[PDB]
């Protein structure tokens, strides 16, 4: 029922900054935030990103702290990325997901995993 | 942060047999604090289960959970010969890391 | 990070939906334990917080 | 009765509001909720006497 | 059936002085089952309490009861000897079956 969409494949130069969006529809877009994972061929993934949809509570991982900022709309329940500092070798694929271990209120320590997965874009 | 020490470097065994998974933690863990998910090939990471031991999208016979206190291990039992997914782990104390990946071969 | 009963913490909910399917319906772990308060219509009546 | 009066009875739930002049005595469990109890008489499932 | 057991002697007392009649039955007499009376020496009984602290004939001062369940107490206060009549308890609610009964002397 829940239906996850996002963008065709981008290639962005260096020193400029990716947009990459994903929509989402079919859960009630208000109980859950909003979380963002990277992964490369040969390793698994990251903690970069999370914004929740009631409030905007900021929660990236210390590795990339301020380099991450993004935004969330519940006009159309749509996960924007601006991401800055770009490089030529990070053509690796960004997945939206929705977190169920951060709480999208409050910011308890939610027991569980990202139940769900967009279909991907390239960068 | 805290990271998994995790040695399932090659799981290269038959189809249908017993798989262990180790996820044992650095120093200290709570029990409630476990995530196992799945990825195939040319496939997007599925969740497998989302706590100690419940399931979470479908697991029929194949995906157990064990353990007690701070180590735990995954069981696999009759496994399908398809899938040969490649196994996660993540804990919930210690922000959120992931597994390093275990691999599995064809065993023809 | 459930707090120990000598000091917890205050959960106020704003303006939203109070749905208990979740609750009642899914994962029923023990007994429900109404004070005062139709288990069937939980819903159908509702509070200010 | 100093330990009490255990022959006193009086229905708690039922389906329906009673009809004025007539009996609802039955034998029977409660089915509250999505439990359809053949005896157990378990959870959602109390004595209506 | 059941049959009354009483032990209140004898009620070796000058007027004045307090009086107390006990009524203890077997196993058990239920609180709906009580009756009192005075039976005077060549007389006819009558009922004095037929409960738990009413009156039947009168009784301005004298004649009290009290008590739940298993026990049962009867209290003269200011007794005047006129009377001097038996205590006669009976339950009701196992069958009927009239106490030992108690006699009132005047002790001169
Ligand atoms: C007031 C009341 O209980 N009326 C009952 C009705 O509920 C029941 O359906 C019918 C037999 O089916 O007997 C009568
Ligand atoms: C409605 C009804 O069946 N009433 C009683 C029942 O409670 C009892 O068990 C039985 C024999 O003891 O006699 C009858
Ligand atoms: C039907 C009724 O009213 N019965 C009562 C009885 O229980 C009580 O013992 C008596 C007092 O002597 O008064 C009468």
């Amino acid at each position: 029922q829940v239906q996850l969409v996002q963008s065709g494949a981008e290639v962005k130069k260096p020193g400029a900054s990716v947009k990459v969006s994903c929509k989402a529809s079919g859960y009630p877009f208000t109980s859950y935030g909003i979380s963002w994972v990277r992964q490369a061929p040969g390793q698994g993934l990251e903690w970069m990103g999370w914004i929740s949809t009631y409030n905007g509570n900021t929660n990236y991982a210390q590795k990339f702290q301020g380099r991450v900022t993004m935004t969330t709309d519940t006009s159309t329940t749509t996960g924007y990325m601006e991401l800055r500092r770009l490089r030529s070798d990070d053509t690796a694929v960004y997945y939206c997901a929705r977190d169920y271990t951060r709480g999208a209120w409050f910011g308890e320590s939610l027991i569980g995993g990202f139940d769900n997965w967009g279909q991907g874009t390239l960068v | 942060e805290i990271v998994l020490t995790q040695s399932p470097g090659t799981l290269s065994l038959s189809p249908g047999e017993r798989a262990t998974l180790s996820c044992r933690a650095s120093q200290t863990v709570s029990s409630t604090s476990l995530a196992w998910y799945q990825q195939k090939p040319g496939q997007a990471p599925r969740l497998l289960i989302y706590g100690a031991s419940s399931r979470a999208t479908g697991i029929p016979d194949r995906f157990s959970g064990s353990g007690s206190g701070t180590d735990f291990t995954l069981t696999i039992s009759r496994l399908e010969p398809e899938d040969f997914a490649v196994y996660y782990c993540q804990q919930h104390d210690t922000s959120l890391t992931f597994g390093g990946g275990t691999k599995v071969e064809i065993k023809r | 990070r459930f707090a120990s009963v000598y000091a917890w913490n205050r959960k106020r909910i704003s303006n939203c939906v109070a749905d208990y399917s979740v609750l009642y319906n899914f994962a029923p772990f023990f007994a429900f334990k109404c004070y005062g308060v139709s288990p069937t219509k939980l819903n159908d009546l509702c509070f200010t917080n | 009765k100093v330990s009490g009066n255990y022959n006193y009875l009086y229905r708690l739930f039922r389906k329906s509001k009673l009809k004025p002049f007539e009996r609802d005595i039955s034998t029977e469990i409660y089915q509250a909720g999505n439990k359809p109890c053949n005896g157990v008489a378990g959870f959602n499932c109390y004595f209506p006497l």
